[PDB]
């Protein structure tokens, strides 16, 4: 119902109604209509009109709905009404057909913001980090210009958008309109948990964990050897798939 | 763009900061630090209002003109109507004179609503 | 009959024309309701077939 | 990808330069130079063919 | 009325002029649309013409 207006559905149905009483008018009044279906005796004065006001409420349908009818206008003053009655059919399911193509595939839903960048533009979209983390670190030393925009807005409100932990960060933006920084092994933790949040960009940086050890510690090196081991074997993702499940979403639209 | 000029950095006249400047906006420009400090603040939200998009079902400023071209087809039709009555009396000018009592009887038979002859 | 009612179905769905058609109103808003049918059937195919 | 593991600056055991050039990549990272020189060498003719 | 521009409205509009005269013209000396109507007739030498 949607590639017309609503009313353009009611000025449809109020111009076959209006067309159909006003074909009915001029049949009965026309004389050239009358004709005498008797082919054995054209004489015998058996006249007829085909237009009741039940043939033509059909004739006004039956050309709406493209099909077309059994009924023909053979006086002329009634084959104008025909005639252009026509081309107003012609051009309501031409113009519905053409805006229907436009009511079906468009998108699935474009979000307001699609990377950093976009977000940085964007000042209605508050946006903030951990205000202990080394996410904050990041944009406080960074000067790449893009990153130099958004420490701009986190730090005239350090009070405002900075938060104190990753659990605080997510409520921000379930309930406020906020944009939350996280680093990429917690966000694919809380997109399966929950499954109404997303990721927006791709990677800002890339950085990686660690087991940190004192200055100069002995381990330093039997921990990175130990690691190594663990990955060669695989180790390390049977135990990433164990806790970063797949607890289940819908695919992308 | 009514004419062209541009932003000076002002010094008063005999300054010697004049030159170092001027050199100095050339080192700027050629590196291209005049163009990244232009796009940090002209920058913003970029308006985004006029694509397109989703929308506009077609209403009476759409479609709109064959509600009138068929309201002057059936006013021209209705003209059409009585002159196919007054050329019906016409061909009846043989029989009675020319004219009203042959009219008459054409004017009361359609309004008798089938019954036909 | 049933052979020629169900080639007004058939006849009214690949958008043609039929020899035969509803008199008797009650048989005119089946013949009328199954014509709108067919319009936004082949409308709504013809949109995504591109 | 089947695994992960990334590029190493060898250094022979024991050498000083070892830790040198740890915090130093970590400094080309942080300001965003070995980003700067991955897609200034892996760009290229984009493949067009696909859209 | 844009998706066709006002000299193509005219031309069709000179073709339904054109098409539907030479229609005319054409059943005028056709021997074939010269057809029989009333259909039981026994001959009676009456034929006539829909165009
Ligand atoms: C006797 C038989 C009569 C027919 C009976 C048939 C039965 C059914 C017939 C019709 C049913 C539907 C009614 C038609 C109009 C609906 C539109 C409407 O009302 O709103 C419009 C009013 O429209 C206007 O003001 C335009 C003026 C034309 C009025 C009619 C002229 C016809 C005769 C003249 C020719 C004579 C020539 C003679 C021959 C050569 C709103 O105005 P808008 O500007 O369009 O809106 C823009 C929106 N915007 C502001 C947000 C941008
Ligand atoms: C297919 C076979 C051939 C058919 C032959 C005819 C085809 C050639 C026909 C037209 C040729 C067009 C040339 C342009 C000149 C007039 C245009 C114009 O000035 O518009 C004006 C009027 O226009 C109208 O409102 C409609 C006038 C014609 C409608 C009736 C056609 C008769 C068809 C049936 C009989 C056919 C005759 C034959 C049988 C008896 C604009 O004025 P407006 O719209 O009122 O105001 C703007 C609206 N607004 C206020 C909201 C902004
Ligand atoms: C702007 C206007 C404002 C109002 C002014 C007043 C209106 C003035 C307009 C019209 C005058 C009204 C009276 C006309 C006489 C009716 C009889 C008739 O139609 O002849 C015959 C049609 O067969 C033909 O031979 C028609 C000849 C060509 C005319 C139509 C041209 C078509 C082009 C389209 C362009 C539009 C055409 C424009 C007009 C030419 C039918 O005659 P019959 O009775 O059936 O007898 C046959 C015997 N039988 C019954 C056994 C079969
Ligand atoms: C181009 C072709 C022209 C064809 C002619 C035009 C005919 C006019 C057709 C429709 C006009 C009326 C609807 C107006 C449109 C606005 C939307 C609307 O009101 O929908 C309202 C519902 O109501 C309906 O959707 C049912 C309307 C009647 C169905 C059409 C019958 C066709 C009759 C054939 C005539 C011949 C048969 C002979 C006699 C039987 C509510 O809005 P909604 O958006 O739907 O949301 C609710 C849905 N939800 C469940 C998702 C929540
Ligand atoms: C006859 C009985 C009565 C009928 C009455 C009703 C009929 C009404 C009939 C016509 C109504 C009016 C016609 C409108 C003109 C259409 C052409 C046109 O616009 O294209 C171009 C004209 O340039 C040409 O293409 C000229 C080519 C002429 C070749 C012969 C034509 C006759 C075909 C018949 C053979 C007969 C023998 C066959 C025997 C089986 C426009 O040029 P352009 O804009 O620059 O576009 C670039 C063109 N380019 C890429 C090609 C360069
Ligand atoms: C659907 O849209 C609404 C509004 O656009 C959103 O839900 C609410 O968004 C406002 C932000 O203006 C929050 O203050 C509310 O708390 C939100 N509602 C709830 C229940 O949390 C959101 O985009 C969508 N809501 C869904 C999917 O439930
Ligand atoms: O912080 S690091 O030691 N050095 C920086 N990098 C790579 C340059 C991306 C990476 C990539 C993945 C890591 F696990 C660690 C680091
Ligand atoms: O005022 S100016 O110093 N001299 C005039 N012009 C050019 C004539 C356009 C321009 C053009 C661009 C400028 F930035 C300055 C000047
Ligand atoms: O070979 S490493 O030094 N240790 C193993 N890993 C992570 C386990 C994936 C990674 C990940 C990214 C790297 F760049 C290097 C390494
Ligand atoms: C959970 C927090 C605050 C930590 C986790 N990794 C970073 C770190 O340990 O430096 C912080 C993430 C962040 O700042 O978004
Ligand atoms: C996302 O939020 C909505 C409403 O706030 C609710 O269905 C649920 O908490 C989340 N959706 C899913 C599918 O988990």
């Amino acid at each position: 119902l949607n590639p017309l207006s609503p009313d353009i559905w009611m000025y449809v149905l109020l111009a076959c109604l209006g067309v159909s009483c006003v074909l009915f008018v001029i049949a009965r009044f026309s004389p050239y209509e009358w004709y005498n279906p008797h082919p054995c005796n054209p004489d015998s004065d058996v006249v007829e009109n085909n237009f009741t006001l039940l043939n033509s409420f059909w004739f006004g349908v039956g050309a709406l709905m493209q099909q077309g009818s059994e009924l023909m206008p053979k006086a002329l003053s009634t084959r104008i009404v025909g005639g252009i009655w026509w081309f107003f059919t012609l051009i309501i399911i031409s113009s519905y057909t053409a805006n229907l193509a436009a009511f079906l595939t468009v998108e699935r839903m474009e979000s307001p913001i699609d990377s950093a960048d976009d977000l940085a533009k964007q000042t209605k979209i508050e946006y903030g980090a951990v205000e202990d983390g080394a996410t904050m670190t990041f944009f406080k030393k960074s000067k790449i210009s893009t990153y130099d925009k958004m420490w701009a807005f986190m730090s005239s409100r350090r009070q405002s958008v900075l938060v104190k932990s990753n659990e605080e960060g997510i409520q921000r933006v379930l309930t406020s309109d906020y944009a939350f920084l996280m680093e990429s092994t917690t966000i694919e933790f809380v997109t399966q948990r929950n499954c109404n949040l997303t990721q927006i960009g791709g990677l800002i940086d890339s950085k990686g964990y660690g087991v940190g050890t004192p200055m100069g510690s002995p381990y330093r090196d039997k921990i990175t050897i130990a690691i190594l081991q663990l990955q060669e074997e695989g180790k390390l993702h049977m135990m990433k798939e164990k806790w970063w499940r797949g607890n289940g979403c819908p695919e992308e639209e | 763009l009514i004419d062209s000029k541009g932003y000076g950095v002002g010094t008063p006249m005999g300054s010697p900061y004049r030159d170092k400047i001027t050199i100095a906006i050339l080192q700027l420009q050629e590196e291209g630090k005049l163009h990244m400090m232009k796009e940090k603040w002209w920058r913003g939200n970029g308006c985004p209002e006029e694509e397109s998009k989703e929308a506009s079902a077609l209403g009476v400023q759409n479609i709109g003109g064959i509600f009138i071209v068929l309201a002057a087809g059936l006013v021209l039709s209705v003209f059409v109507a009585v002159g196919e009555f007054l050329y019906k009396s016409k061909k009846n000018a043989q029989l009675e004179k020319r004219s009203f009592c042959s009219a008459m009887v054409e004017e009361l038979r359609m309004s008798l609503k089938c019954q036909r002859r």
